[PDB]
């Protein structure tokens, strides 16, 4: 199996399969802490914002790759961002402070 | 020694206190503990061992 | 291809801040700013920056020097531009 | 400068209850109605759960009636209905609210363990709770006259007390009962009041919940929250898109569970005010707050009162807290894993013509992976039109696109991971080699790392996107910068199976063979001589070498000799690059020593002629091997003559013990032990019979008659070589294996007397079984308990990273070897290694410092330390380090892949935790349980006890369950006295002096105990000596390093004695502590500075404080968290890993940390 | 005790009321029309009460208004 781009599912956006056009590979916790053993941040970043759970960042990154430019304008992750409106659903108030 | 800690005396008295045990924190009644007690083991309909 | 990146790590410490160095680099040179300091085998940006460290003429010295003076260059063709904006007064 | 308003990049978050109006801020509209959707037109039903009007429009930029279909209309509201035309993606932000009727408890803050609207007003929960459900009145501010404030009151009570007393005091039912209660509430006089009451009497019990009380209140005070707030009187409603109604195939629909409970709480909602407008009766309205109580109870987290079921269908429907929660334990959807763009995956094969920096990669798979960059450069050098021209041509599979492929696949590294990856090497960048076929080739000498058979596993692979990614594959991931395993400087890329069989075959030799005694110039000639057919591959011969040393200063001397040496090593030796000596391929090269020869390698040449001899190696291995025709037939499988006759006379002996019982001359139990040692000791005899005649057995002629030499027999070269197979397994094949063991524990009297190259007749099997599904089950189960463990460890570690560089510390361990009661079960030079010196260290006489302060103690100075007799070394640790948050990497030690010092900023407590927990698959009282206990501190079933202080002690009072013991001291006052129970047999000598930590009984210890006794490098001494036991044990190494930041992580708190700042007893972190004392010690009060006491932590309650609530939030339960840091109001300023990597954004480590710093000093300053 | 389960802080909270005698029933009732009929009387005392039903009438006539907006019929 391969993927580029595929479909995304809906309630969290994220890479999945409809046409039988596979959905991507799950990138564990596992894979995350051997990716913290190394030094590597950006190819972690990468990871799990642009190539998976950045609405923005994905395209944006698309775009770029065929720009010929290598860059990533990460964005924040639609989880967290899902997450906190679920918190905040209750009488829980989450703010993100400062600058 | 199985006696002493038995908080019953009667046979109306532990069917209370079964019908409470299965189907607690409603009030007990003596057709209801029957007819539950009855119903578990000794009723042709609800048991078969076959 | 560059098999080791060992001797690049010897000549900048961290090797961490090295693969920082070398894609500032590879930015100036793939973003099209900038050409190369040394001889293109085919190498893409990523290992020419590389090449680029292990003999020894770039690194974050001489990068934001380098930087430090374009800012000067650049501030030196809108002197007229920017001081006709007397207008602020 | 104006700060700023709108969107910057922002720092850390903050978490706390929420005002009415704050509530309010969020809501967009009020929702007043259940309705969703029109149900013909699917359009959203105004003022309803889905709502263009409140949330947002169905589709992009289009008003709902329609009025505005255009682009450009953007900020206007439609006069029709209120729709401001904007992308529909705003239906996935935009919130709600709904104003209750009467109040209603928040389920969280009724009933979380600790429950908060119960402790904020020291009133117990049942209380509460009945309360809340009309079930008893509560009196509220009861002014002066017959009541407590708290008191809670009944029917009849309440209207004799209204009838006493009409004004003057106050009592009310219900949630508004609670509100007025919170309300009510004055903290600070709480405050004035409880200090007061805690400097008045003197109790244990009085003063402890006193302080604990005092604190909680001042807590809350400073939070910033009010207490009414655990009352809701607004509930926010979320987001429609994030709770979809959307469409399926027949026409069916599928949507969320919340809107299930959300229109439920509506419904009731709505239909309580309706009561209160007809002018209900109280039986009624009460019931109906009940159940109103119930619905939102049920919608914010379900499951903590009735567990409310959906529609049509008995699984109980799912709430918010437990969309927070997640699932697969604790997971929050980072943890569990991420479905990721460019990648892919493909059963693996071998590919042993590859270097080892590349692996093979199937074409459509490069094809469909690179795919946006193969579109990009089609267009770049004007092949293709347009964008979409690209897609048709690649699509279309035009020839001319293989080689645009080739451009773009050069230097552009992938990223290659399998399934169970334990430690850092389970990802490998590699140089992608386009390969026709749809298997993914992956170099042998990696497939050691990745414990990857060939079986049919399967490996995924990933692009490295962004330049910066491409960099760190191939500076950091890449295969061949790592050539090391991070747990030991031991080299991880050693030649696995058959290379050493090719090496093995190469360099041996038989007795006599073609070319024996004859000599040769140079190696040249000799791989002349063989290939011709005119000298075998293995004789004695004499050949002239030209060996080099480097032993000049950073110079290579040469020196050339005629060596007695085989053809087969004369060979090999073109292979081994430059100031290797001749001396390390003359021998027989098994696995061991072939490893130590890359080894020598690559602690002398450096890094890149260690990787290219590798490779060498690999290719001649794999080369000769194969030329050797190695095979395995059946009658290369030898069993001893003398079997039968073993079995035999080990038969007569179960026969006379037999008989012994027959005549009651030996007792069953006794017996039985005889009748087994005998079987025992009859293995034993078949197993060094056949291991004799299976090894030396070749016997042959030289010149003269006879000789004989180890044998050239297939298998048994297999497993000398170190290739495959081992004596126990080879001792199976040939002679009788073993005497199984029933299921409960049992050994069976009658072993297996056949083996494989026999046949087992029915029984045999049968027995053979139960060892067989037992060894599945047992290592299956302990994959799961290794995984466990690591987990466990990287959460008690992690955010530990290299900061400072020098804290600058003589502090240390005093490093000796392990030297137990034989000799020297692992020696000095591999404790010390790769350390770096305390202080200087003497030769045997002084003033001459071999070794100055500290220093790398590399090869050479370990070896210089070794030419002198030195016993001892006093080594820095980590568990030393006076840095604060982390660790220097002066304190570290140098251990890589690579050989130099420990970077700045690399996450070492990672990959600690990693190289403890990839062995413990190897693990087999003893053990990974036991090293599971050790980490987890604790105190063992039968301890012993030590003696609490020096000097003479003595036996005192009686028995009354504990005989007292008490002791001493010389100078000091007497007063300790320990409780012994008496029925334990004691040690401890009555008459006798004992130094505190001495054994006065016996049996494993506590190391709280050798933490607080013995002290912090004795107990950090005693746990990395006993998990190095157990792995030790097993043959694993691990060096101590990881092993001390585990312990320096479980050592991170400790309780304060004296005071004079903060707290008395509060545990509390020793870097906060020593940081504040050290401060103190110094300006401030001239010296105040408090005295602590170390704690030991077990690494499971360790992990438990973390600053971070974000961080908790993901492995701890998630509910529990997120309430109690909501209270305080505590500010998650981020600094870690998890957290960093939950919010999505650069690790504050590694190529990260460049960052993070540049924004950590930045912060709090100019 | 209390089970929870709101059903049966229900149930026994209404199981306290006693069932009504045939002759209750006619008694509350007659209670209810006692009550009534005061506030009835006590609308007719009141001279705004008859002059607004006046302007009103004045109003419907004028069609300005329906009589089912004020009446729903008087006795017949
Ligand atoms: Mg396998
Ligand atoms: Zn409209
Ligand atoms: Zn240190």
């Amino acid at each position: 199996h391969a993927r580029s781009t595929g479909s995304y599912s809906l309630v969290t956006q994220q890479p999945l399969g409809g046409k039988a056009q596979f959905g991507g590979q799950r990138f564990g916790e596992m894979e995350v802490w051997a990716l913290e053993a190394y030094g590597a941040a950006y190819t972690l970043q990468e990871m799990l914002t642009v190539k998976s759970d950045d609405v923005n960042g994905r395209t944006k990154m698309y775009k770029n790759i065929v720009d010929g430019n290598h860059q990533m304008e990460p964005g924040m992750p639609e989880s967290f961002n899902v997450l906190l409106k679920e918190i905040r659903s209750l009488g829980i108030n989450i703010e993100l402070e400062d600058e | 020694e199985t006696l002493r800690v038995d908080p019953t005396n009667d046979r109306l008295s532990a069917l209370v206190e079964i019908y409470r045990m299965m189907r607690p924190g409603e009030p007990p009644t003596r057709e209801a503990a029957e007819s539950l007690f009855e119903n578990l083991f000794f009723s042709e309909d609800r048991y078969d061992l076959s | 291809a560059r098999v080791t990146v060992q001797d690049a790590v010897e000549k900048i410490g961290n090797r961490f801040d090295l693969v920082l160095v070398a894609a500032r680099r590879a930015r100036q040179m793939q973003v099209g700013g900038k050409d190369p300091l040394v001889p293109e085998e085919n190498d893409k940006t990523t290992v020419i920056a590389l090449r680029e460290i292990e003999e020894g003429l770039i690194n974050n010295q001489i990068l934001d020097v380098r930087e430090r003076q374009e800012q000067q260059e650049q501030e030196a063709a809108e002197l007229q531009a920017v001081t006709a904006i007397a207008e602020g007064r | 400068l104006k700060a700023q308003t709108k969107t910057e990049e922002f720092d850390a978050i903050k978490i706390a209850l929420a005002s009415p109006d704050m509530i309010r801020s969020w809501s967009f509209g009020e929702v007043k109605k259940p309705e969703t959707i029109n149900y013909r037109t699917f359009k959203p039903e105004r003022d309803g759960l889905f709502c263009a009007r409140i949330f947002g429009p169905v589709k992009d930029y289009e008003c709902l009636c329609g009025k505005y279909k255009r682009l450009k209309h953007r900020g206007v509201i439609c006069e029709k209905c209120g729709v401001e035309v904007t992308q529909t993606k705003v239906r996935r932000e935009r919130m709600g609210h709904i104003e209750l009727a009467s109040p209603t408890a928040h389920i969280w803050f009724l009933k979380s363990l600790p429950s908060r609207i119960g402790l904020l007003l020291d009133m117990p929960l049942r209380d509460i709770e009945r309360v809340l459900y009309f079930e008893s009145y509560v009196v509220i501010e009861g002014g002066m006259t017959n009541l407590e404030r708290q008191q809670i009151l009944t029917e009849e009570q309440y209207l004799d007390a209204l009838e006493e007393f009409g004004d003057e005091f106050d009592a009310k039912m219900g949630a508004e009962a609670i509100q007025a209660l919170l309300k009510s509430m004055d903290l600070e006089q709480e405050c004035e009041q409880l200090r007061e009451e805690l400097n008045e009497t003197n109790s244990e019990t009085k003063r402890k919940k006193l302080t604990k009380r005092i604190k909680l209140l001042e807590a809350f005070v400073q939070s910033g929250n009010k207490p009414e707030w655990m009352i809701l009187t607004v509930l926010p409603v979320l987001p429609p898109d994030l709770r979809p109604l959307v469409p399926l195939d027949g026409g069916r629909f599928a949507t969320s569970d919340l809107n299930d409970l959300y229109r439920r709480v509506i419904n009731r909602n709505n239909r309580l005010k309706r009561l209160l407008d007809l002018a209900a009766p109280d039986i009624i309205v009460r019931n109906e707050k009940r159940m109103l109580q119930e619905a939102v109870d049920a919608l914010l987290d379900n499951g903590r009162r009735g567990r409310a079921i959906t529609g049509s269908n008995k699984r109980p429907l799912k709430s918010l807290a437990d969309m927070i929660k997640g699932k697969q334990g604790r997971f929050r959807q980072n943890l569990l894993g991420k479905r990721v763009d460019y990648s892919g995956r493909s059963v693996i094969t071998v590919g042993p013509y590859l270097r080892l920096h590349q692996c093979g990669l199937p074409k459509k798979m490069a094809l469909e992976l690179f795919k946006p960059f193969i579109y990009g450069k089609l267009e770049l050098r004007g092949l293709a039109t347009t964008i979409k021209a690209a897609k048709k041509m690649v699509e279309r599979e035009e020839a001319v696109v293989w080689d645009i492929l080739d451009e773009v696949i050069r230097e552009h590294p992938v990223l290659l991971n399998r399934a169970p990856t334990l430690h850092r090497l389970g990802i490998q960048a590699f140089e992608p080699v386009l390969i026709e076929g749809k298997a993914i080739q992956l170099h042998p000498l990696v497939c050691a790392a990745y414990n990857a058979d060939f079986d049919g596993d399967q490996m995924a692979v990933h692009v490295p996107l962004t330049l910066e990614a491409q960099l760190e594959a191939r500076a950091l991931m890449m295969s061949t910068n790592n050539i090391l395993s991070p747990a030991n400087g031991e080299p991880i890329i050693v030649p696995s199976q058959d290379v050493v069989l090719g090496l093995y075959y190469m360099t041996r030799d038989c007795v006599n063979a073609k070319g024996e005694g004859m000599v040769l110039t140079g190696p040249k000639e000799a791989e002349r001589l063989y290939r011709s057919g005119l000298a075998s591959l293995h004789a004695r011969v004499k050949v002239r070498i030209t060996e080099y040393e480097k032993d000049a200063n950073g110079e290579l001397v040469a020196k050339t000799s005629l060596k007695d040496t085989t053809v087969g090593r004369a060979i090999l030796w073109m292979i081994v690059p430059k100031g290797l000596p001749y001396s390390i391929v003359n021998q027989a090269l098994g696995k061991k020593a072939i490893s130590k020869m890359l080894n020598t390698c690559y602690r002398i040449l450096g890094l890149k002629p260690t990787v290219i001899f590798a490779d060498q190696i690999m290719y001649t291995g794999f080369a000769y091997a194969a030329r050797s025709g190695a095979s395995v037939g059946i009658d290369d499988m030898v069993i001893p003559e003398k079997k039968h006759e073993i079995i035999s006379e080990a038969e007569a002996e179960v026969a006379e013990i037999q008989e012994q019982f027959q005549s009651g001359l030996v007792t069953a139990g006794e017996r039985y032990n005889k009748v087994i040692d005998i079987w025992a000791a009859a293995n034993d005899r078949v197993s060094k019979a056949m291991m004799d005649n299976l090894q030396t057995e070749t016997v042959i002629n030289r010149d003269g008659q006879e000789e004989k030499q180890v044998s050239f027999n297939s298998i048994y070269m297999m497993a000398d070589s170190g290739a495959r197979g081992s004596a126990a397994q080879i001792r199976q094949l040939a002679g009788m294996r073993g005497l199984m063991a029933k299921p409960d524990g049992s050994i069976i009297e009658t072993p297996i007397t056949a083996n494989f190259r026999e046949g087992l007749n029915v029984l045999q099997y049968f027995i053979s079984t139960h060892g067989a599904r037992k060894g599945l089950a047992d290592t299956a189960l302990k994959t799961a308990n290794s995984g466990y463990l690591t987990r466990r460890l990287v959460d008690v570690a992690q955010d530990l990273v290299v900061t400072e560089d020098d804290c600058g510390t003589h502090e240390g361990i005093m490093m000796t070897p392990v030297i137990e009661g034989g000799d020297v079960k692992e020696p000095l030079r591999d404790r010390v290694l790769g350390r770096v010196t305390a202080e200087d260290v003497l030769k045997p006489g002084t003033a001459d410092i071999l070794v100055p302060r500290n220093t790398l103690l590399h090869e050479q100075w370990c070896d210089l330390l070794e030419e002198n007799s030195v016993d001892a070394v006093k080594v820095r640790s980590v568990v030393s380090c006076d840095t604060d948050f982390g660790v220097c990497a002066h304190c570290y030690g140098r251990d890589l892949a690579r050989g130099h010092i420990i970077n700045k900023g690399e996450a070492i407590g990672v990959i600690a935790a990693q190289s403890i927990g990839e062995p413990g698959t190897q693990l087999t009282t003893g053990g990974l349980p036991r090293v599971a206990d050790l980490f987890e501190a604790r105190r063992p079933k039968e301890p012993a006890i030590l003696a609490e202080i020096s000097g003479i002690v003595s036996f005192g009072k009686e028995t009354k369950g504990k005989r007292r013991l008490v002791i001493t001291p010389v100078d000091g006052s007497d007063p300790y006295e320990e409780m012994i129970p008496k029925w334990r047999q004691l040690n401890v000598f009555e008459g006798e002096r004992v130094e505190r930590g001495d054994v006065i009984s016996d049996g494993p210890e506590a190391p709280h105990d050798i933490l607080r006794l013995r002290g912090v490098h004795a107990v950090t001494r005693y746990i990395v000596n006993e998990v190095q036991d157990v792995y030790r044990l097993q043959g694993v190494k691990i060096n101590d390093k990881h092993i001390e930041v585990i312990v320096r992580q479980m050592l991170r708190k400790a309780t304060i004695v004296n005071a004079g700042s903060s707290d008395f007893l509060e545990g509390e972190q020793v870097e906060y502590s020593r940081v504040k004392i050290a401060n103190r010690e110094l300006e401030a009060n001239g010296k105040v500075g408090a005295t602590y006491s170390r704690d030991l932590l077990g690494i499971t309650k360790a992990s438990l404080a973390t600053e971070s609530f974000i961080s908790a939030a993901s492995f701890q339960e998630t509910t529990r968290v997120l309430t109690e840091a909501a209270v305080a109001g505590k500010r998650d300023e981020l600094r870690g890993l998890k957290e960093n990597v939950i919010v999505g954004r650069l690790i504050p480590a590694g190529t990260g940390y460049a960052y993070h710093q540049d924004r950590m000093r930045r912060r709090a300053a100019g | 005790g209390r089970t929870t389960d709101p059903v049966r802080m229900y149930m026994r909270e209404m199981g306290t009321v006693e069932l009504l005698t045939r002759e209750g029933e006619i008694d509350i009732a007659k209670r209810i029309e006692d009550g009534i009929n005061q506030v009835q009387c006590s609308v007719a005392e009141y001279p705004e009460a008859i002059t607004y039903l006046l302007e009103q009438y004045d109003r419907v006539e004028a069609e300005e208004a329906r009589l089912s907006d004020l009446i729903t019929g008087f006795v017949d």
